[PDB]
């Protein structure tokens, strides 16, 4: 397939979306609700690019990436001005409730949404209302739980149901008020529930065996290893 | 007003005693006459086209081709499970036809979806209605009762060899069950998150099965057009839009109410001739044409026709069709905070720009309402109302959320800009550090 | 056998443009102070002559270096586990440049024969209890088990017991029963198991004092304690 | 403890016939355990997920959706009074005010005696006759305020 | 907090710090050493603190006969005020709940609403 990306060609699989297209291209479009390996469900609408009918087309429309085929003659612009916005936008509506939170939350230095409300450019707070809150849940001796921070990216759900088939962690409630852990206070069943401190794009699960000697992730010594 | 047959084919069997049609009643009012001639003499494909050149649209608010949605089921033949799904959810501020429909015709429902369960050859046919519906669902359950003795309903249905089982389905309050997907999401016992589209529920709808959404009012329309024929619809109005629609006004008019009427009747016919105008010393000052997800319009487009294409072009939708008159009493401030209130709370919570963007124009009208406005906060509304339309949100609900939003800033500025009194103020001092001055 | 454990990975002469393999970020920070309080001078790097890595931000950790052992994943702007994107050569797909490890063996070209020695039925004999191994991912594992975070996770120690045996031993779920082995008289806890079949008694393999070596062994005088 | 009744059991398998998942009787399952006790316990979602064969997770997830199943102990009765457009515009805050009044007791919350809790909800399809209300199974249309307490004693 | 944005910003590297937890979640620094042999008092550090917890001061008299003296644990760096920055409080900001402070008790934050609440 042939995709035009900001007037420059790229040959990729038609029968990926546009967002891991992009994304395997080198280029960076902000996502959220997107894994490589859940697939696309189109939920936190941060992949926001201009699609165009053709190539003699200006006004075009904003489409979710992750939710459109990179099919063959596609016309699409990242760097867009509406774009942008709209995905700063989006940052900004995540940022409304969020906790004031980095330097107390073992997600800092290691944080999607740190990197993406960086990446979009929103720097600026002009929301001054209330943010809401949340309670949290005891999720066990390995997995800390702060749902202040959830973005309502749907990611742990769908890992922990659809991927892994655990049973007990869930989504409650509705509109701003959703709040995603088990239906009470308990240790998570699954044998692979340790995934949700990678699979969560914020700080709500965390490693809490890490927690207990907590350093970031630049103050770390790597190694690859079995 | 008289209501015959041919002019009123929905409402001419209403009784004046506002009691329900039964079944003697019924069919001695020419009732499942055009259920017997569809099952009959009519394949199913011939009723398919039948609906579909008789311009049969959706009821429901959107106006799509009921004939080409059926049109739209595979053409497979292994694929011999298929479901017909009623939309009695009707949630929509401003709305109360379909109550009207099945708390007093409810063989007509019932017929019609007879009809169009045999014409999508589907096995089972749910009525997905409201729980608030109390009268409405225990006449529809007696209306399936009296069918089903009387062999319209359940297995070799007029000795054709059609099984059909119809059920009601009663709901727990939401009002993004309305939308189709959310729609089959919730009759599947889940929560009520819309689907993406395409795949359209005709090819994968409720449990992965070849699945017909329709609106109360649709289905209604459709047994007199297999009555008294596609000529006789056609020949109802000289308007795009085929047939009759159940239209009318609400809200401090001399006669708030439910009318009959063809296309192409004008909102001040509705306003004075049928509602009665509005009530002694009230002034007319806006109106919503379709219902609380579509835009306001001024008194200057009351001399419109209630038609999809001219409601269009006016910068609203037809929505419903059931017009709410909004007088010079009402702040337009405060009736925009109550909207969109409204459209928050009832937010499924998928997507963020509706979950996350709605309460904070919710949280900005409110401050508006007692003049606790700053700078900035109607740009930002109209900047909501930009990145919350069509294609940005995941399904509909905020489109038709932030519609009277902008359009009563559009018409209404003055009353946004009144609220604003305070200066904008974001962050307080700290003590020892000197604030970045932006000019 | 072994001869394919050479290319697993490159040796300690592996260079990318010249530079070994960062083992910590190019931001690692308290070089001239986590070890201050020891000694305010500051030690020499570690060295490391066995591999290709330094114990150091004094190399390469670019995603688009030609190499297969990847320390860890950080790109300018992806801060999160999401910089695998870019060390890949498609999302999802494989580490770009080949994902480390071989095989030793290949698919060979002819197989065996079919194993004839079909066992006989299982038969419960009087006053021996057959093993049935039960394991858990945590407990069965010695040096996890030894993880102070996993005592809270481990199971408490138990047997399971078939109902009829339970019932004809006349124990109840919850009652201390002793059993011998190599002359050692343990004692824990009856669980009642529906799905063990009769003659068995289950045990949780791996966990401290019962080896992992007691499956498919045989048990004698399993009384209530 | 929660133990499911024989009547609740029986009708949630004649709700569970009416489908080709058992997941689909979810809400029927809530809506019948509600109607039974007033609202719906936390040891009910363990039994409706135990005899649907479904996880509790989806079965909470599921009561937690949809407004008019109640998690919370109500009252005796349930006043549900429309708060959306139609009925702003006829004038709900006067009925909210006389609910207010004579029962002493802000929205979502319930009288001591266990009587009434009032609840806001959406439009109530009746705008034309609008301001609306619903207690237990009852709408109640063209509210006035003087008519409220006159309301409020049929319901013992 | 001992959220090591000070540390990582030193371009000395001369801070060292090890976060530890108090029993209601409140976070602070097990040990906090700094290298003032090594520190260019360039006041990166206090400008990296979101709490404004680490603060240069005017003190310039710093001579020392040992070296290894010149290395100041947290006993020797922790004063009993706010120093230049009376009023500031990062935990009256922050969501984390700590003694004294439960959820929804943070600046510009509303009460937490139980998804089992009735209202809609
Ligand atoms: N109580 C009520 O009656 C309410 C009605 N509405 C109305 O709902 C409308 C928006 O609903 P939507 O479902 O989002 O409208 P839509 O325009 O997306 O589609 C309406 C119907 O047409 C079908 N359809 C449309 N394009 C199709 C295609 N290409 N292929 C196959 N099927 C296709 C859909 O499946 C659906 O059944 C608005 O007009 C609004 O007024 C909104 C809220 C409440
Ligand atoms: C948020 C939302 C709520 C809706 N609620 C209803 C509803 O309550 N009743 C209804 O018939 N259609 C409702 N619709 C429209 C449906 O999606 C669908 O178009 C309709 O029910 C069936 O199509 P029809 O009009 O062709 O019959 C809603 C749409 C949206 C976006
Ligand atoms: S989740 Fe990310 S953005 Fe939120 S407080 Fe934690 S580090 Fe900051
Ligand atoms: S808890 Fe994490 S993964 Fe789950 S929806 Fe919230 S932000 Fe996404
Ligand atoms: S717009 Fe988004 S969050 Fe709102 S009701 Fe639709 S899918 Fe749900
Ligand atoms: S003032 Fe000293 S401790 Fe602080 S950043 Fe500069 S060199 Fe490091
Ligand atoms: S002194 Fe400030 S920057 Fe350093 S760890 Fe403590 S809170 Fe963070
Ligand atoms: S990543 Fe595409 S909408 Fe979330
Ligand atoms: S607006 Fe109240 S009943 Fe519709």
């Amino acid at each position: 397939a042939t995709i035009h990306v900001d007037g420059k060609e790229y040959e990729v699989n038609g029968a990926d979306n546009l967002l891991e297209a992009c994304l395997s291209l080198g280029l960076d479009i902000p996502y959220f609700c997107w894994h490589p390996a859940l697939g696309s469900v189109g939920a936190c609408r941060q992949c926001a690019v201009k699609q165009y009918q053709n190539a003699e087309d200006t006004r075009g429309r904003l489409v979710m990436s992750c939710m459109t085929p990179a099919s063959d003659g596609t016309f699409i612009s990242i760097d867009d001005e509406e774009a942008k916005q709209f995905r700063e936008s989006v940052v900004e509506w995540l940022m409304t409730n969020h906790p004031h939170d980095c330097p107390v939350c073992e997600e800092g230095g290691n944080c999607h949404l740190q990197d993406m409300t960086v990446m979009t450019g929103h720097s600026f707070r002009r929301y001054r209302f209330t943010k809401r809150t949340h309670r949290n849940q005891d999720l066990g001796p390995f997995i800390s739980h702060e749902m202040n921070r959830c973005i309502a990216c749907y990611r742990c759900v769908r890992y922990y149901k659809d991927y892994a088939d655990g049973t007990d962690l869930g989504v409650y409630g509705a509109h701003d008020n959703v709040y995603f852990g088990r239906p009470e206070d308990g240790t998570l069943e699954s044998e692979f529930s340790g995934n949700l401190v990678e699979i969560c794009p914020t700080g709500v699960f965390t490693d809490k065996t890490h927690s207990e000697r907590y350093n970031r992730k630049w103050d770390m010594q790597f190694a690859p290893s079995i | 007003i008289i209501r015959t047959p041919e002019t009123h084919p929905l409402t001419w069997r209403l009784r004046d005693d506002k009691q329900p049609v039964w079944l003697d009643e019924y069919r001695s009012k020419n009732g499942y006459e055009g259920a017997r001639k569809a099952l009959t003499g009519l394949s199913p494909d011939e009723i398919v086209n039948q609906v579909k050149d008789a311009g049969l649209k959706g009821r429901g608010g959107a106006g799509f081709s009921t004939g080409l949605k059926w049109s739209l089921m595979p053409k497979d033949e292994s694929m011999n499970i298929r479901y017909l799904l009623c939309n009695a959810d009707e949630m929509e501020p401003g709305t109360y036809k379909d109550r009207l429909l099945m708390e007093q015709l409810p063989h007509l429902l019932v017929e019609g979806m007879l009809i169009s369960a045999f014409a999508l050859k589907a096995y089972r046919g749910y009525i997905f209605l409201r729980g608030e519906y109390i009268e409405a669902a225990v006449n529809l359950r007696r209306a399936i009762a009296e069918a089903t003795e009387a062999g319209l309903l359940g297995k070799n249905i007029m000795g054709t060899g059609f099984d059909f089982e119809l059920f009601v389905h009663t709901g727990a309050g939401r009002y993004i069950c309305g939308e189709e997907t959310a729609l089959i999401n919730s009759l599947e016992g889940r929560r009520a998150n819309p689907r993406s589209k395409p795949p359209f529920p005709a090819t994968s709808g409720a449990w992965g099965k070849p699945t017909c959404v329709n609106n109360v009012e649709t289905l209604c329309n459709v047994p007199a057009i297999l009555a008294n024929g596609v000529e006789w619809y056609q020949n109802i109005s000289k308007s795009k839009d085929a047939g009759t629609k159940l239209m009318g006004f609400s809200g401090r008019v001399k006669n708030p109410g439910l009318w009959e009427l063809p296309f192409g009747t004008t909102a001040r016919e509705i306003l004075e001739d049928y509602a009665g105008g509005m009530r002694d010393g009230l002034k007319f000052k806006a109106w919503q044409p379709g219902g609380a997800g579509t835009d306001f319009l001024t008194e200057a487009h009351l001399d419109l026709p209630m038609e999809f294409e001219s409601i269009g072009k006016a910068g609203s939708r037809l929505g419903t069709a059931l017009a709410m008159a909004v007088d010079h009493e009402i702040n337009m401030v405060s009736l925009v905070r109550n909207l969109e209130e409204f459209f928050a709370r009832e937010s499924c919570g998928w997507c963020t720009p509706c979950r996350d963007g709605l309460p904070w124009s919710v949280k900005i009208l409110r401050a508006l309402e007692r003049g606790e406005g700053q700078p900035g906060d109607i740009e930002t509304l109209e900047q909501l109302c930009r990145f919350l339309g069509p294609g940005k949100t995941f399904c509909a609900h905020a489109p038709g959320a932030v519609e009277p939003l902008q359009s009563a800033i559009k018409y209404f500025r003055e009353e946004f800009e009144a609220g604003i009194k305070q200066p904008f103020s974001n962050t307080h001092l700290i003590n020892g550090i000197q604030p970045n001055l932006l000019k | 056998e072994l001869a394919g454990i050479k290319d697993a990975a490159p040796d300690a002469t592996f260079r990318i443009r010249g530079q070994k393999l960062a083992r910590e970020p190019h931001r690692y920070s308290g070089r001239t102070a986590m070890r201050a309080n020891i000694s305010v001078h500051e030690p020499r790097q570690p060295q490391d002559i066995d591999t290709m890595f330094t114990f150091s931000m004094e190399g390469n950790n670019q995603p688009t270096a030609h190499r297969s052992q990847v320390p860890f994943a950080w790109a300018p702007g992806w801060n999160s586990p999401q910089a695998w994107n870019k060390f890949q050569d498609e999302v999802g797909g494989k580490l770009r440049f080949g994902d480390p490890g071989v095989r030793l063996f290949e698919t060979s070209e002819n197989g065996l024969d079919y194993f004839t020695s079909v066992p006989a039925r299982f038969q419960p004999q009087d006053g021996k209890w057959r093993i049935a191994p039960y394991y858990h991912l945590f407990g069965s594992d010695e040096l996890s088990q030894r993880a102070p975070v996993f005592q809270s996770r481990m199971p408490q120690p138990y047997i399971k017991l078939n109902p009829a045996d339970a019932a004809k031993l006349g124990v109840n779920a919850g009652t201390r029963v002793s059993f011998s082995y190599d002359g050692n008289t343990v004692t824990l806890p009856v669980e009642i198991a529906e799905g063990l079949t009769a003659g068995q008694v289950g045990l949780p393999m791996g966990m401290s004092g019962i080896a992992p070596v007691l499956a498919g062994a045989h048990l004698e005088d399993l009384k209530e304690a | 403890a929660f133990e499911l009744s024989a009547a609740e059991r029986e009708a949630i398998e004649h709700e569970m016939h009416h489908y080709e998942d058992p997941r689909a009787a979810s809400i029927e399952a809530l809506k019948i355990v509600q109607k039974q006790r007033g609202w719906v316990p936390d040891g009910a979602i363990h039994a409706i997920a135990d005899v649907l064969g479904i996880p509790a997770s989806d079965v909470e997830g599921v009561a937690t959706f949809y407004s008019q199943i109640f998690r919370q102990p109500v009252g005796r009765h349930v006043i549900r009074y429309c708060d959306s457009v139609v009925c702003h515009i006829n004038g709900y805050q006067g009925i909210q005010a006389a609910l207010e009044k004579k029962l002493n007791i802000k929205p979502g919350q319930t009288t001591f005696d266990g009587r009434f809790t009032l609840l806001p909800t959406c439009c109530l399809g009746n705008c034309d006759k609008g301001p609306n209300m619903m207690i237990d199974e009852d709408t109640h249309a063209h509210l006035t305020p003087e008519a409220i307490p006159e309301l409020l004693e049929r319901y013992k | 907090v001992a959220c090591n944005l000070c540390a990582v910003a030193c371009p000395v590297g001369c801070i060292s710090l090890q976060k530890a937890e108090t029993k209601d979640g409140r976070w602070y620094p097990e040990f906090f050493r700094i290298n003032f042999s090594r520190c260019i008092f360039c006041g990166l550090c206090e400008e990296a603190c979101p709490t404004t917890a680490i603060q240069l001061t005017p003190d310039f008299e710093m001579g020392e006969y040992k070296r290894q003296d010149l290395v100041y644990e947290k006993e020797d760096l922790l004063i009993s005020g706010p120093g230049k920055y009376p009023e500031y409080n990062f935990y009256r900001m922050a969501g984390m709940a700590i003694d004294g402070k439960d959820k929804g008790e943070a600046e510009n934050e509303a009460k937490p609403i139980d998804v089992k609440s009735l209202l809609p």
